[PDB]
């Protein structure tokens, strides 16, 4: 119905400022050290 | 076996660093004053 010379035109539905656009197409119209290896008893003890 | 150290270094302390109680730890004035009477006596 609607198609025009070859194209499938048919599978289209058919029934501030205001500018105005045209339809179809839109567009303007944890863990703590311990003593050792800590650098003490390493260095002590006089027992 | 450094944790024999350890135990060593911990029985020296816990005898050199034990503070002193209820004993010759005599203190000097300024520590023994009373507050409370020097108040009565200036009243």
């Amino acid at each position: 119905x609607x198609x025009x010379x070859g194209r499938x035109x048919x599978x289209x539905p058919x029934x501030x400022x205001t500018x105005x656009v045209t339809x179809l197409x839109x567009x303007x119209x944890r863990x703590y050290l311990r003593f050792h290896x800590x650098x003490y008893x390493x260095x002590x003890x006089x027992x | 076996a450094q944790q024999q150290l350890n135990k060593q270094r911990q029985d020296f302390e816990r005898v050199r660093l034990r503070p002193e109680q209820l004993s010759n730890i005599i203190h000097d004035e300024s520590d023994t004053i009373s507050f409370r009477s020097n108040l009565l006596k200036n009243f």
